[PDB]
């Protein structure tokens, strides 16, 4: 085979699908949004301000449009937001740096100024980021509900910051409150169809929604005993295989009740002693659960078993391969709430695990199952700024004025740095201050003249904290304003936007094998 | 693939709706016309209303998508304005056409929008007086709700039957007619016409001269399941277990025939004792001719074919409870019509279930040989019933004929938006929007939108007086005392639907195919 | 396309699609009309004069017609001459809008100007009766007016068809005071002349009379679609040459095997047996045998014309039939109906309602022709029993009420003022129908039957005599219509019209 790919090219459909993408995007950010509206090959018409809802169910192609939705759920899962900012961070940074410095013609500086913009960025948000209380919910609030107005919703701003305001500070890990890593499954939530923001409340704990289905089950009985298989129901579930024949139709349907009648004894050995919970990570059949469901014991399945070992001892327990083997004894119950909501005629058993790494799978909800989502997709990103104030009580004020912030603190470096990395750290440098003024031209009249006055502001009056508003355009105080540019959320953003351009200038060159 | 972005998505999508929107024009007021609807079938629909033309065909666009929904707004959520409520939107999109067209943000012009909506809404609480729900006070709003929709002799004789409908309540208040509507189309010498026929009616009863035609106190055995079987809430057969056994059951299924009219015709004398009291089962499949006489002999009158909502209607109407069995039943559950009456009228019988102990099911009769008359009369009718419900739920009415627009347009002299102007603009925009009522009809009648609406806004300037274009003739008048006065379910929600959507498409910056 | 946009559907649709079914009355109505030659799916020629029976046949896209072809039908059934007057009536009324569009009136405005005055009229057209007669039993007086209804239906024999059906229609009845849907069905039948037919009260099968003749007086049948091969509950009897030894079998049992039959048709009653299928070989030797009038190898036609004015019911098998499914009859007779030997039934009082007169001709088209003319003499005598009111002769009322509609535009004025003169002008383009058959101005027409200026007799309609347009006396010609005639054909062609005259471009995907 004979084949080359030639610089540019390549890079030029980088940059293309760099910037593109990030247009709308970063229109759709901030107070003063937008919105993006696909219209499907077959006619219907999508509109969201997330193109990755947008990117995704449309055409993905073989450029950075491959590589955008990958670096978007790269930041999707760790924090939980930063989803618009990495595609409209790294469609600005590839742009303005690449080409004037492949017309300087070069790659190599230009990847170093990613880590050297990197730092100052650290540096001037670490420094002008503000510490904020990690144990109070108001000064967690106005930070937490900060991040919840950035992308369609400010309507679970107070909500869902406070259902995820306590939780979060309740919850804990393997490692210990929350804080520390990113666990996610210690983030949870589930889903109450319909029901009422009235009927939801803050659970600090976790629910399973598969503990009590059924009115049958145990219910509100608070000194739990939980049970890992093993004897009363076994590892092996498998058919008693008694009087099997193969020249008999008839027995093909009796094996397959054959391999529940065998659970029929496991869940009746539970029956035979009644510990008030079974748990069972391969699932309990219906027909032996039915006589669990005769002893008021509450049948655990579909549930893991990490997930109810964090639920066990953080709801209490005490794990017996069957009732009459005691392995050992622990606490009875872990928890200060065992409750059973009924929305629909499914039952929510929600049990708040008090300070507890658990599942933390916390009650939400609202009007109906929709907008119940949208706790959630709040909830997530005020759980996230919820363990990031646990995580970093110092975090950002800003419009976009971090952007700034990092830009002219770059600028200042740049001077300092000189070099010809000089000018890729300052062709790195003005791309930051775009996200911003896209932000504040949607406000409107020059947005220059405003980013003349921010960078009056930067050293004048402060650089992210005093900062520019995203509704205004004005210089303000994004701290006295009340809004919020997390820490954590801000540089997870920009290690995750660094990188794809790096990529997108390796790449002059693929392959169709 | 590709996209489209900046204001060449935004033209795509502002030019379709108003190339759409003023097709949609052509109806409004009486001097509004019945648009030609054909779709895929090939049937022709006369409708000026606008849930018919809006949720049936469409010139595909991507706006085309959205219109419908919030059409789905109003209809649902009122009923009225469904013919308003497109013509409003194209008119302010033009206006803020302008401003964008002299360029500015569509951001900044949506921020200059919702708030004129919120002061028409605060100055639609202003503007009109809360009135009667009186049946003469609900005609002026009966006449106009129904006229707006549809045409005027249409909705004049409609605003007597359609009045008589919402004001036959029980008092079950609501912003539409869920059991006051019961449609019967009659084949009839009338094309166009409705009779409005008090109580449930009955989709047929059957003809016997023992089988009596007028039952006053009524015991009714609701009926569904025929003769032909034994103590069956279904037919399904006894026999067929082989090839020859095709031929048994129906040698023994005129045995439960009489079976059955002995079960009715003993529980005619156990529940009504003599037979004085007409027995009533309505067998909503055929009744088979020897129980059809026997039961006529015995006096029970066995009616053919009601529906499952003339069984829902009747465990509604009488009292008393169905069934789909024509088995004996305790005297209790039978229902009670105090007048079941089949009334023959053309060849077709159509049974009155009157005397309804929940009358909130009446019944209307409508008109014609030809369906395409049958349908459009069906159509007038209903969008106008919950129009004119919208009249007797609200004690509050707003007077229409644009008497409440100029008080809000002239009342929303600028610079109470001053700030940046562009609400001064947005509102004007918004204040642009609100005269298409005077605007479509001095248009659709006499003179001019503009020419009339001057004066209009004029007498209206002048002593504060409420002012309109006629619906008629396109003149200036004082519109209070004209009568017509639109629901003020209407007014709030006619606004609603319209910023809401109008807000979309200038956030929306993007489109992709 | 059915689907259109462009504003054809209003300026232009109607208009077209007017003049495409009018234009037949044109050349179809008054004292005769010009037959036009239709085909259908099955090749061949028919002649028509009624609007309703070229429209029929005629399969239209047009999403305009569709509503008027229904008032031509519903006009049809009402009165049935004046169907042609109703598509050539609206093809005045909606053109002149183009004028009113050209002038810039817009579309409910002149609605409301044919509407009001389309009320207007019908409160004249009671004031424009002339005269009256009728007679319950009289052909003669009726045939006049059954004669010129179905002259605009009709190129043929006017009075000889007069006739006919005011026989048929008055004399199947015992009243005629009543008169109902078919009092009077046709057996089509050639032979000798078209005016050799005859009106003969009863149930006529022209098809083959078999089985031994039994009764005369009893022609109460048991009627069976259910071919006597042998059908029957117990065995389905078929014919089936197959093999020889079990044709052998057949003869013998279908004896037997249609004993149970005609037994069962006589058992339930009858000696008149009407199958509506085949009868085999031994099926029909054994009523022979058995004593019974099997009518066999019917048409669905001699089924259902039977099945219709007995009451009874076809059965398809053979089950012992109900009398929901055996009717009765005054005689069955073996007579000539137009000079045509097969059973003809009596019909009066026994079940009854159907006179039959024989269409005749050398063709079946002459038979379609004169179908045109009796549908009317029945359709027009309801009217006459209805009302007996007579009315000048289509076009010799309409100058009446041209002049009347035409000042009261002028106590209209505002818009309508032009669409009521517009609706004046709605109703003269009858005559200019009526002179355009003749090939004659109505212009000379116009003056003329302007001439005297009362318009209750003078027209010209269709003669030699038209050939120079002269002024007749349609009322004093016997050319008189009924009060609903004259009051339905303006109804419906002003209703009709603004219902598809609103319409505006089709919306689709």
């Amino acid at each position: 085979n004979t084949k080359r790919e030639s610089g540019r090219k390549v890079q030029s459909g980088n940059i293309n699908a760099a910037k593109t993408i990030a247009d709308i995007i970063r229109t759709c950010l901030g107070p003063k949004s937008m919105m993006k509206m696909l219209l499907d090959p077959m006619g219907g018409i999508v509109m969201t301000n997330d193109g990755n809802a947008i990117l995704r169910e449309i055409q993905v192609q073989h450029p950075a449009a491959k590589s955008m939705i990958e670096i978007s759920r790269t930041q999707d899962e760790e924090v939980g937001d930063g989803t618009t900012s990495v595609i409209i961070l790294a469609g600005e940074m590839l742009s303005v740096a690449e080409h004037f410095l492949e017309q300087q013609m070069h790659p190599t500086v230009v990847i170093s100024a990613y880590r050297k913009a990197l730092d100052d960025m650290i540096s001037t948000l670490k420094k002008i980021s503000i510490p904020v209380d990690i144990s109070d919910s108001d000064m967690m609030l106005n930070i937490i509900n900060s991040s919840i107005t950035t992308k369609a919703i400010s309507r679970w701003s107070s909500l869902a910051c406070n259902i995820a305001l306590d939780a979060v500070k309740m919850v804990q890990f393997e490692e210990n409150g929350r804080k520390e890593i990113d666990i996610k499954k210690y983030a949870r939530v589930e889903k109450i169809p319909g029901g009422i923001i009235e009927d939801s409340c803050v659970l600090r704990g976790v629910m399973i929604n598969k503990d009590v289905t059924h009115p049958r089950m145990r219910r509100y009985i608070k000194n739990p005993r939980i049970v890992l298989l093993d004897s009363s129901l076994e590892y092996k579930k498998g058919e008693s295989q008694t009087d099997i024949e193969i020249t008999r139709e008839e027995d093909f349907t009796r094996i397959l009740q054959m391999e529940e009648e065998y659970i029929q004894q496991l869940c009746e050995d539970i029956i035979q002693l009644k510990p008030d919970v079974v748990i069972t990570e391969k699932g309990i059949s219906d027909l032996a659960q039915h006589y669990l469901m005769r002893a008021n014991i509450t049948a655990i399945r579909r549930v893991r078993k990490t997930d109810n070992n964090r639920i066990a001892r953080a709801c209490g327990a005490r794990i017996v391969s069957r009732p009459e083997e005691l392995r050992e004894d622990d606490v009875g119950t872990g928890a200060g709430l065992l409750e059973i909501k009924k929305i629909g005629d499914e039952y929510f058993t929600f049990i708040t695990d008090c300070k507890d790494p658990k599942a933390c799978t916390i009650l939400l909800r609202g009007a109906s199952k929709e907008i119940l989502s949208e706790v959630e997709r709040n909830l997530q990103d005020a759980m996230q700024v919820c363990r990031n104030v646990l995580l970093d009580p110092q975090l950002v004020p800003g419009g976009g004025a971090s952007e700034m912030a990092v830009a002219h603190a770059l600028t200042e470096k740049s001077k300092a740095m000189t070099g010809v990395e000089q000018w890729p750290y300052r062709a790195v440098a003005q791309a930051l201050e775009v996200i911003p003024r896209t932000l504040i031209q949607n406000c409107g009249a020059s947005t220059i003249r405003l980013l003349t006055s921010l960078r009056a502001k930067h050293t004048q009056e402060n650089c992210e904290t005093w900062g520019v508003n995203g509704e205004t355009g004005t210089l303000v105080d994004m701290k006295e304003l009340g809004i919020w540019e997390p820490l954590a959320v801000k540089l997870q953003t920009y290690k995750t936007a660094v990188e794809t351009a790096v990529l997108l200038l390796r790449i002059d060159d693929i392959v169709s094998g | 693939a590709e996209v489209a972005r900046a204001q060449a998505a935004l033209a795509v999508n502002i030019s379709a709706a108003r190339g759409l929107q003023d097709v949609l024009r052509t109806n409004l007021g009486p001097k509004g016309t019945m648009k030609m609807l054909v779709s895929g079938a090939g049937d022709i629909k006369l409708t000026k209303d606008g849930n018919v033309l809006l949720h049936e065909m469409q010139i595909q666009h991507p706006t085309a998508s959205l219109i419908a929904k919030v059409a789905t707004a109003q209809d649902d959520i009122t009923g009225d304005g469904t013919t308003s409520n497109v013509l409003i939107i194209g008119e302010l999109l033009k206006q803020a056409d302008l401003y964008i067209s002299e360029g500015l943000h569509p951001r900044i012009i949506t921020e200059g929008f919702e708030a004129a909506k919120e002061k028409a809404l605060q100055f639609l609480e202003e503007v009109k007086v809360s009135r009667e729900m009186d049946r003469e006070t609900l005609i002026d709003v009966a006449r106009t709700s129904l006229r707006t929709k549809v045409h005027a002799e249409l909705a004049d004789v409609l605003t007597e039957a359609v009045v008589d409908s919402i004001l036959a309540i029980k008092k079950q208040d609501e912003p539409i007619d869920l059991f006051m509507i019961e449609i019967m189309e009659m084949k009839h010498k009338s094309e166009t016409d409705t009779s409005l026929i008090r109580g449930l009616v009955l989709d047929h009863g059957a003809r016997h001269p023992d089988m009596k035609k007028r039952v006053e106190d009524a015991y009714i055995l609701t009926c569904n399941v025929s003769l032909e079987y034994e103590k069956t809430e279904v037919n399904s057969g006894f026999f067929y277990k082989s090839a020859e056994e095709r031929e048994k059951l129906v040698k023994a299924e005129r045995k439960f025939i009489e079976d059955r009219v002995k079960k009715i015709i003993e529980l005619k004398r156990k529940v009504c004792g003599d037979s004085d009291k007409g027995f009533v089962v309505i067998n909503q499949k055929g009744i088979d001719p020897f129980s059809l006489d026997a039961l006529s002999k015995e006096g029970i009158v066995a009616l053919r074919r009601a529906k499952r909502r003339n069984m829902e209607r009747l465990t509604l109407a009488c009292g008393g409870v169905a069934l789909n069995s024509f088995d004996d039943l305790s005297p209790d559950c039978l229902g009670h019509a105090g007048l079941v009456y089949e009334y023959t009228l053309g060849e077709e019988k159509f049974t009155f279930i009157e005397k309804c102990n929940n009358p909130r099911s009446v019944t209307l009769l409508i008109k014609g040989p030809n369906k395409h008359t049958l349908t459009q009369i069906k159509d007038a009718v209903r969008d106008g019933l919950r129009a004119v419900k919208n009249a007797i739920d609200d004690g509050c009415v707003v007077p229409g004929a644009g008497a409440v627009e100029v008080a809000m347009a002239e009342a929303l002299i600028k610079h109470k938006p001053s700030v940046k102007g562009r609400a001064q603009l947005g509102v004007q925009a918004f204040a642009d929007a609100l005269l298409i009522i005077p605007k479509v009809l001095a248009q659709n009648s006499g003179f001019d939108l503009q020419e009339t609406l001057v004066k209009i806004q004029a007498e209206h300037s002048e002593s504060g007086q409420l002012v309109g274009v006629d619906l008629n003739t396109g003149e200036p008048m004082v519109a209070a005392e004209v009568g017509v006065w639109d629901n003020y379910c209407v007014k709030k929600q006619l606004l609603h639907s319209c910023t809401v959507i109008a807000t979309n498409i200038l956030l929306v910056d993007e489109i992709m195919r | 396309a059915k689907h259109f946009s462009g504003l054809e559907e209003a300026v232009y649709r109607n208009i077209q699609a007017c003049k495409e079914l009018a234009q037949t009355t044109r050349t179809a109505y008054g004292p005769n009309g010009m037959n036009k030659m239709v085909i259908n799916h099955l090749e061949k020629l028919f002649v028509t004069n009624d609007a309703a029976t070229i429209l029929r046949e005629l399969e239209v896209q047009h999403p305009a017609a569709k509503m008027i072809v229904m008032a031509s039908h519903m006009q049809e059934q009402e009165v049935g001459d004046g169907t042609n007057f109703v598509l050539v009536f609206a093809g005045a009324l909606l053109e002149l809008a183009e004028e009113l569009l050209r002038i810039g009136l817009s579309v409910s405005e002149v609605i409301e100007g044919y509407e009001i005055a389309c009320r207007k009229a019908h409160e004249i057209l009671p004031n424009l009766v002339c005269c009256s007669a009728k007679n319950l039993r009289d052909i003669d007086e009726v045939s006049s007016l059954l004669r010129t209804s179905i002259m605009s239906k009709q190129y043929g024999n006017e009075v000889f068809l007069a006739k006919l059906i005011a026989q048929a229609c008055v004399s199947i009845f015992p009243d005629s005071g009543h008169f109902n849907v078919d009092n009077i069905r046709v057996c089509k039948i050639l032979g000798s002349g078209i005016s050799s037919s005859s009106v003969l009260h009863g149930m006529v099968f022209k098809k083959e009379t078999e089985g031994d003749v039994t009764s005369v007086k009893d022609a109460k049948i048991a009627v069976y679609s259910c071919p006597f091969d042998g059908m029957i509950t117990e065995t389905k009897g078929t014919v089936l040459i197959k093999t020889a030894e079990e044709l052998m079998n057949f003869s013998k049992g279908e004896e037997n095997l249609m004993d149970a039959q005609v037994k069962a048709i006589a058992d339930t009653g009858a000696n008149v047996v009407v199958t509506g299928g085949k009868v085999a070989d031994m099926a029909l030797h054994y009523a022979n045998k058995y004593n019974i009038m099997l009518v066999r190898l019917n048409s669905k036609w001699d089924l259902r014309r039977l099945c219709k004015t007995v009451g009874a019911t076809a059965l398809p098998r053979l089950t012992p039939p109900v009398l929901e499914e055996m009717g009765h009859c005054d005689s069955v007779y073996l007579s000539e109906v137009g000079d045509t030997q097969v059973v003809v039934f009596k019909h009066e009082k026994e079940d009854g309602a159907i006179s039959t007169i024989v269409l005749r001709g050398s063709t079946d088209n002459l038979m379609d022709d004169i179908e045109r003319a009796v549908d009317d003499g029945v359709n027009t005598f309801k009217v006459l029993t209805r009302d007996k009111r007579l009315v000048p002769g289509g076009g010799a009322t309409e100058i009446e009420l041209a002049k009347q509609i035409t000042s009261y535009g002028e106590t209209c004025p505002g818009l309508e003022q032009y669409a009521i003169k517009k609706f004046a002008e709605a109703f003269e383009a009858i005559p200019r129908a009526l002179a355009e058959n003749s090939g004659v101005k109505a212009n000379e027409v116009i003056s003329k039957l302007y001439a005297v200026h009362q318009e209750g007799n003078k027209n010209v309609g269709l003669d030699i005599e038209a050939e120079v347009p002269a002024v007749k006396d349609m009322l004093e010609a016997g050319i008189l219509d009924t009060y609903l005639g004259k009051y339905w054909a303006i109804k419906l062609a002003t209703n009709a019209a603004v219902t598809v005259l609103r319409v505006d471009q089709i919306i689709m995907a």
